[PDB]
């Protein structure tokens, strides 16, 4: 009985509390579901090419702005004027440019060089970014196919090529492939095989920070598992930068004096960020390594404003309070924010004074501002990346990165309230009692104002184990080319030379379980971390380091052509038969079908130790009468196990008495039959 | 999360005492009532009992039929839930189920065999089926307990195969007949796992 | 009493549809509070059933919000807005006015709607090496009938058991199995269904 | 000062001079006129809009992806309005060729 | 409490009921909640305006 | 959505009887269970009472301060729930609430002023604040009911100004004294609408 | 007996900080559902309160999520992530497990959080036409102090005096009270307060 209902009452409760329980989480994670950081991704100003590079820029307070490019083949000469409104010149005199952004690797991809020729260096310097960005999360950048992983990468549309009217000589259709902002995303989805939503995004100065903001968004709906959220200005012809000279906006030394003094124009850099974005509940139940977390975004406009180049207060106040309202926090939660500082004499008090409002108005401490274009240069679309790269790599080191060319504040601004503090210089950023967080704002030329919250990864990695073990796990390297793969060894050698004490099977898992498998590959079972590096450095000159090249060329579009003469040496043993699923289950469908005709079982000699066969080994061509039966098992185990294991196959075909070998894995035979 | 994960499977006859244990693991036991659910083969649940939470304090209920039979434990400190069985009979051959409630069964776990027969574990007795001039099949008589898995052409043969249920004879042994419907001689094998009798069988009309 | 609580038993879904399953109550289950005491279990074929509807109303978490009902002071709907291939299985309209629970009810055993099929009538005389092994099962095999409304009647019954199985994927069909077991002296003496399929009964003897 | 976001489907064309070459007075508007980015901008500024005026781009899908991402935004909620839509306009025989 | 055993639980019932109900209708509005075209405008080929 | 709006607030003095009407839609009313909160001026509330739902049926507490005065009554079809008052005395002087349950006060009604005074409508007498040498103000003495608001300079002076709450005295009239802190000769006024005795002062130290 | 029940009282608040209010029970209001039945109110200055908290930890729907709380089988904890501007009322830890229900407990008037500042401390003697009218009426104004933990003392002997006390404003977060000391004719032929904002009596009469 239930007490005249008692029991039945509250079990009610402890039903209907439990489901309110889950659905108000449902909500939480549904709308403010604090979405991680994975790897992080840059080709900013300079000479940076990662984020630990970007981060012995900013450490150390180097500026990239230098000058010009000249492997563009810019004319460099009508590019400036005596006059400043002689139509043809510009009116900055450098800036941090990409010395890379002119070459791109066609060879790797599925690109052909006359394809690629025409591609906008934009999506070049993000098909590389993207890839460069998978490996460095531990993901295999190959096992993302045909999987949900949203692209949002920003970009400038400018001009590139030939005029799409004349077309060209050597590059016809390709044209529409490169010129155009939409592909900019999609390249990248079809490469990686990636199925989730590919959103190239446009919102000028902001575009960036935009797209994480719709990263952000389809991750708490749920429409991608995962996320690759960034933005890019690639600098291809000077057009932009002699028309921003125009309306006299540009500063003459290309440097972004944020917020000071000295500030004659905002001026310009080209660069490159990118990021993987995805739910913090998907990163630690995947294992995925979380740099930091990003809470709450929010992108608004600056409505009518004094034109559309001139930003405005009330919108950046609104837009950076929503991002700390949408994400739970708020202006005494936030240690340092990373603004816009596009470096302007008039966007930075208006900027400053939206700063001070938001946050400055109720403050505990001093608000660190900070802005990465003094560093860097105002990157336009790639604004906004840089800055979350930024304050990530100052959440890791622990350390706040100086505002270069802010000694002299700017006399426009009321510092005298004091809750704001310009990074002049480093300000130490331990993790402490109160979580460590951070916000990035980008306000485009267009108006869209935008504002992140980037708050520390929750310190839970902390609590790992430690042990030893007699297992030499192999050192997996590959590459797409013989060259590649010498330098892959020779980049590993050097970060293992530089960043010493890694233990060897940390490095060993790292590089098989995060590097893809390549069509180049160069592997060795170390010893010591001086026999690796011996080894890494022998791979690096080109010498026989263990003689065995996995040599290939794609995956897609794969025709199974069958030849056979000779090969699948006796080689197999305990423990390798169970590592592969497919592998196994097709070994042993090939013994459980020959049950009445054939009693003959391979598994006795594939399972046997191979250490003591080969004393006595020969060349595959000569043992046919053993090594045929062999042949048939094996070839349709790893023809198999090779249509799903990262390739995309079309059809398979014979070349030679590969004919009924690959009829038989077309069906249609039983156990006598098969037999027979 | 949550997990009523059960253990304490078995095979007996009736007359003994069998052991049913209710893993809870992911929230305080003491705050849920235990209770248990009896399923019997291929038909409808049958409500064992419950017992009441310690904070409430209580007692414990039993279904009519298990009166004096069954008794039902808990405890906060191992968190294990106990259904215990006294004096089996053949009713008990079903599989039980540990529910999280009084009256709200709100959680269930997989679900133990509780067999409760009169047979042991011997070799099946594969009888063929002639077709009239159609299908072709083989009986499985006369097997314990009920693990066998029947192909046709020794597993090359899946369009429109069967593999009956268990059949419940009163002698305690079970009943399976694998049948194929094709007009054409075929092979069917089974395969009993605790007696290792591997028949193979060959059939015409 | 014991409120008598059967819903109306064999509500067959096919996927992409509407469908809706009602109940019975003897007496009024709204009690006092102004909430109905009545659950809807789901009973998977193979593993552990799940929770639907509590309250006779309320869903229950995790489960998705197709699971929609309703209900008067005695009439119940679990109005179910779709199903698909996954949603088949059995479900329990259980009360909870009067303790204890006891059986779940009948329970509806629900299954892919399809048009009426012709049902495979197949009468199989029994091996003669079993008649000299001391036993005989003579079996009117039946295969490719849906609904399940048929049994299968002995002649020249009631040595004859039931061992029907669940629903397959791409027929969507049933098969039934009526095994009877003989003795020795009297195999020296036809099997009938009643199915939909048909009207006319179809006389088969071995 | 409402909230309302602006969702233009684009795809870059080309308009008039590179923008190395601005005229005699189309100098400085050469892209604030044509760079995709400003098409919902200019909605938003010339309207008064302070919303997310956001320019998607996805070649023949960019329109249907702006109204897919509009409606998102609506759903979470974060302009009360939402302004969604596409163009495809080709001033030079560009992409025809 | 008074008569029966529920007529102060049986609130936390109808309240914790109500909470779930709005919660769950929350969720609706977040991820399903249709969303109406208010007017339409179009410039497209053959003089449509 | 859901309104427990009120009505029958009023002026009454000890002795007699008051109305207490509460309006209810957009939920089932008999589902439940109304109850009322009074709240002292200034200070914190406390439950009246309350009434059973009628599936329930039940009884109806009160107060302990309310024992044989108020009554509560429901109704369905109506759906307006009654709190009455019967021989009222100065406590009763207080905003009463409408709580949508016996133990869940889970919705709330705006309030009504039941007043119960012993004081009827008059004219009040404004007294001036002489400074020592500072803050100038002047009281407003004897004025029922509350209805009153005090400017400064006829509402140009705001920054500094206060209009103290209403004084509870013994005889049933109040007091409010209105003050501007800043050194120097002002210009306050008071109006109490139901008399409409309109006073303007001059106050000088 | 009855339930004390004591939440912590005086808990000021100011804009964007993470504050926690704690309550006091004589014995477990923690019952044998295991569930707690205590109710967390707070009272809106000028209009209708509204619902935070009940069964000690499960939030009401509309409030924003920020009203979290929680506690032990006595001690208990409505732990508030942070307040607003118009997070400014009184907190009523109202305990629901024995009715009748007419203590809701003294309220927790909060408050904005600022530094202590100096109550201003105004003798003001009453008019003469009062004097000549047939009442007096001397007040010791008290203004722009914070907190409220002051009472005027009237000597030359209390007990005459009124307590008149305001809510607070926005942009300045200070109080003043008012000691309306009323008076009779001929008793006219000196006033304290003991705020914290200072340590010493300060005398001043009429």
């Amino acid at each position: 009985m239930a007490s005249t209902d008692s029991e039945k009452v509250a079990e009610y409760l402890r039903r209907a509390t439990l489901d309110l329980r889950a659905a108000r989480q449902r909500i939480r994670e549904l709308e403010g579901e604090p979405v991680a950081v994975v790897a992080m991704a840059c080709r900013l100003p300079g000479g940076v090419s990662t984020p630990e590079e970007f981060w012995e820029l900013l450490s150390e307070g180097r500026d990239a702005v230098a000058g010009l490019p000249t492997d563009r083949g810019w004319d460099l000469d009508s590019l400036f004027h005596p006059d400043p409104t002689r139509s043809g010149t510009a009116h900055q005199r450098g800036g941090g440019f990409l010395t890379e952004a002119t070459a791109f690797d066609p060879a790797f991809f599925g690109m052909s060089p006359r394809e690629a020729l025409a591609v906008d260096p934009q999506q070049r310097l993000m098909l590389e970014l993207s890839w460069e960005v998978l490996e460095r999360a531990g993901i295999p950048p190959t096992s993302l196919q045909a999987s949900p992983t949203g692209v949002f990468v920003g970009l400038i549309p400018q001009e590139y090529g030939p005029r799409l009217a004349e077309g060209g000589e050597g590059v016809e259709g390709y044209l529409m492939t490169g010129t155009t902002t939409s592909v900019a995303s999609g390249r990248i989805a079809y490469t990686l095989g990636l199925e989730g939503p590919a959103i190239s995004v446009d919102t000028a100065c902001s575009s960036s920070l935009v797209a994480v903001h719709l990263a952000c968004q389809s991750l708490r709906r749920g429409e991608s598992s995962l996320a690759m959220a960034g933005g890019v200005t690639v600098m291809p012809t000077p057009g932009m930068l002699v028309d921003f000279s125009r309306m006299n906006s540009l500063a003459p030394d290309g440097r972004c004096k944020a917020f000071s003094a000295g500030a004659n124009g905002f001026g310009m850099a080209e660069g490159a960020g990118m990021l993987l974005l995805e739910r913090l509940s998907d990163a630690r139940r995947n294992g995925h390594p979380v740099l930091a977390v990003l809470r709450g975004t929010a992108v608004n406009s600056d409505g009518a404003s004094n034109g559309l180049s001139a930003p405005n207060g009330r919108a950046q106040v609104r837009v950076i309070q929503q991002a700390l309202a949408e994400s739970g926090l708020g202006p005494a939660d936030i240690d340092a924010v990373e603004a816009h500082g596009t470096g302007t004499r008039l966007g930075d008090p208006i900027e400053a004074r939206a700063l001070f409002e938001a946050y400055g108005r109720d403050r505990e401490q001093p608000l660190h501002l900070g802005s990465v274009k003094s560093n860097l240069g105002h990157t336009q679309a790639a604004a906004g990346v840089a800055g979350v790269i930024k304050m990530v790599l100052a959440m890791r080191a622990g350390t706040l990165p100086r505002t270069l060319h802010a000694s002299e504040r700017s006399k426009e601004i009321d510092w005298s309230s004091g809750a704001i503090s310009l990074l002049d210089e480093p300000e130490p950023w331990p993790a402490g009692a109160r979580p460590r967080r951070a916000g990035v704002s980008s306000f485009g030329i267009s108006g869209t104002n935008a504002h992140a919250i980037i708050e520390e990864a929750p310190q839970v990695v902390e609590g790992e184990r430690v042990e030893a073990g007699d297992v030499v796990a192999p050192w997996v390297l590959s590459a797409s080319s013989a060259e590649g793969l010498r330098a892959q060894a020779a980049r590993l050698a050097a970060h293992l030379r530089e960043h010493p004490g890694q233990d060897p099977r940390d490095i060993a898992y790292s590089l098989a379980t995060g590097r893809a498998a390549l069509p180049h590959r160069a592997a060795f079972a170390p010893v010591d971390e001086s026999a690796a590096l011996r080894v890494l450095d022998g791979l690096a000159t080109g010498n026989a380091d263990g003689a065995a090249v996995g040599t290939s060329r794609a995956q897609q579009r794969a025709v199974f052509v069958f030849p056979g003469q000779g090969w699948q040496w006796a080689g197999m043993a305990v423990d390798l038969l169970d590592t592969s699923p497919v592998f196994a289950a097709a070994l042993r469908e090939c013994a459980d079908a020959l049950e009445p005709h054939l009693d003959f079982e391979v598994i006795p000699f594939l399972r046997a130790e191979a250490a003591r066969r080969e004393q006595d080994a020969a060349l595959s061509t000569e043992r046919v009468d053993v090594v045929q039966p062999v042949m048939f098992a094996v070839m349709v185990s790893l023809a198999s196990m090779w249509r799903a294991h990262g390739v995309e196959p079309a059809a398979v075909i014979g070349h030679s008495q590969g004919e009924i070998a690959a009829a038989c894995v077309a069906g249609a035979l039983s156990l006598d039959d098969a037999a027979r | 999360e949550v997990q009523l994960v059960q253990s304490g499977g078995g095979l007996v006859q009736p007359g003994r005492s069998l052991r049913l244990s209710c893993t809870a693991s992911g929230f305080t036991f003491g705050d849920y009532a235990m209770s248990w659910v009896r399923q019997a083969p291929g038909k409808g649940l049958e409500w064992v009992g419950f017992i009441r939470s310690k904070a409430y304090g209580g007692t414990t209920e039993y279904a009519a039929s298990v009166k004096g039979r069954f008794t039902i434990s808990r405890d906060d400190s191992k968190s294990i839930a106990y259904l215990q069985m006294n004096s089996l009979k053949t009713e008990d051959t079903a599989v039980y189920y540990c529910t999280r409630g009084g009256t709200l069964f709100d959680y269930w776990g997989q679900g133990t065999l509780v067999t409760v027969s009169s047979a042991s574990t011997k070799g099946p007795s594969v009888f063929p089926l002639a077709p009239s001039s159609a299908a072709l099949g083989c009986l499985v008589k006369d097997y314990f307990p009920e693990p066998v898995t029947v192909s046709w052409n020794s597993g090359a043969l899946t369009s429109g195969v069967h593999t009956f249920p268990a059949v419940l004879q009163s002698s305690g042994l079970y009943s399976l007949s694998s049948v194929v419907t094709v007009p054409s001689t075929y092979i069917c094998n089974v395969n009993h796992k605790p007696s290792n009798t591997k028949v193979d069988k060959k059939v015409e009309p | 009493d014991v409120v008598m609580t059967q819903s109306p038993l064999s509500l067959p879904v096919t996927p992409g549809e509407p469908a809706s399953i009602s109940c019975r109550s003897s007496q009024s289950l709204l009690h006092s509070n102004g909430y109905n005491y009545l659950d809807w279990y789901l009973q998977k074929p193979g593993q552990s059933p799940q929770l639907l509807i509590y309250l006779g109303s309320n869903r229950a978490s995790g489960v998705p919000d197709r699971f929609s009902g309703s209900g008067s002071g005695t009439d119940f709907t679990l109005k179910i807005s779709r199903v698909e291939a996954e949603d088949v299985g059995v479900y329990y309209c259980m009360q909870s006015l009067q303790t204890p629970r006891l059986t779940f009810g009948p329970g509806t055993k629900v299954d892919i709607k399809r048009t009426v099929a012709a049902p495979s009538v197949f009468i199989f005389p029994p091996s003669d090496e079993q008649l000299k092994s001391g036993t005989a099962s003579v079996v009117c095999l039946l295969n490719n009938f849906y609904p399940r409304g048929a049994k299968v009647q002995w002649k020249v019954s009631g040595n004859s058991q039931e061992s029907v199985t669940e629903q397959d994927s791409k027929d969507s069909t049933y098969s039934l199995s009526s095994t009877l077991t003989l003795s020795k002296a009297d195999y020296e003496k036809a099997c009938e269904v009643t199915h939909q399929g048909l009207s006319s009964p179809v006389t088969k003897s071995f």
